[PDB]
């Protein structure tokens, strides 16, 4: 239930 | 005939579009293929290995992070699938030896993605192909995916226009410098990111996973 939106959130920087 | 302001603004997503390699190891794709349900493993694998590249391509384009912040976010929402089918095409065509054709399919499986993920992928392969396209072309055609201002979700539709805009001027003038021959090579390189839009429905969304 995250879903995508979130994992781009992420990659903008966090997720590196 | 580019402009101080076009050649300058190419080089900078020339650049950007390079530095997603490696060249050598797409080979460990490429030939030799751990393959079924090892093959599973990998692609979701360079699929999420994709996210990243679009992502760190798109902060770099000019005027990107002075985008709101949700126009950010919808943006690459709606070009990740696109962006990652036109990168395919590139490979399926500019990379590797002369086609026909990885040909893989008596070994499709599913995740879920079956058979009508192998025809529309092939179909557009074989007519970006056929546009016999540069590397130039990859990139800003790929620039003018990401920045597009009818995505669903935009607030700001003139802020996204005002960045795609000189890219397409761009991308215009080199048509008409390379292939003066035909003056619709343009609007055949446009023509396409429509097919692109349209397996927007077949790949449903690749939400979630994975
Ligand atoms: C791709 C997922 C879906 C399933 C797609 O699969 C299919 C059909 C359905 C979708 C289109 C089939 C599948 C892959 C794609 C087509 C993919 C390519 C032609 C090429 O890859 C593209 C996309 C790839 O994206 C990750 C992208 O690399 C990402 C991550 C990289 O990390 C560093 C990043 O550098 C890069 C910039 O960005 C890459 C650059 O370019 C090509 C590389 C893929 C070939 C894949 C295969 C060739 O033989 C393999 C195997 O012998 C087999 C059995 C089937 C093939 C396959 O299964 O191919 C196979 O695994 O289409």
């Amino acid at each position: 239930n995250l879903g995508l939106e979130d994992i781009i959130r992420k990659a903008l920087m966090g997720s590196f | 005939e580019l402009t101080p302001d076009q050649q300058t603004l190419l080089h900078f997503i020339m650049d950007s579009y390079n530095k997603q390699r490696m060249p050598q190891e797409i080979t460990n794709k490429i030939l030799k293929e751990f393959s079924a349900e090892e093959n599973f493993l990998i692609l979701t694998e360079m699929a999420t290995n994709h996210v990243q590249v679009l992502v760190e391509f798109t902060k770099k384009l000019p005027g990107f992070q002075t985008l709101d912040h949700e126009d950010q976010i919808a943006l690459l929402k709606g070009s990740a699938v696109e962006a990652m089918f036109l990168r395919s095409a590139e490979i399926f065509n500019k990379k590797l030896p002369s086609g026909h054709s990885d040909l893989l399919e008596e070994r499709i499986r599913n995740s879920g993605i079956s058979d009508e993920y192998i025809t529309p992928m092939f179909s557009f392969y074989k007519s970006i192909g056929e546009l016999k396209m540069t590397q130039e072309e990859y990139a800003l055609l790929t620039a003018i995916v990401i920045l597009s201002p009818d995505r669903q979700y935009i607030k700001d539709r003139e802020a996204v226009e005002k960045l795609q805009e000189p890219l397409l001027d761009v991308l215009q003038k080199l048509c008409k410098i390379h292939q003066p021959e035909n003056p619709q090579h343009f609007a055949c390189l446009l023509g396409r990111l429509t097919e692109l839009r349209t397996f927007n429905h077949h790949h449903a969304e690749m939400l979630m996973s994975w």
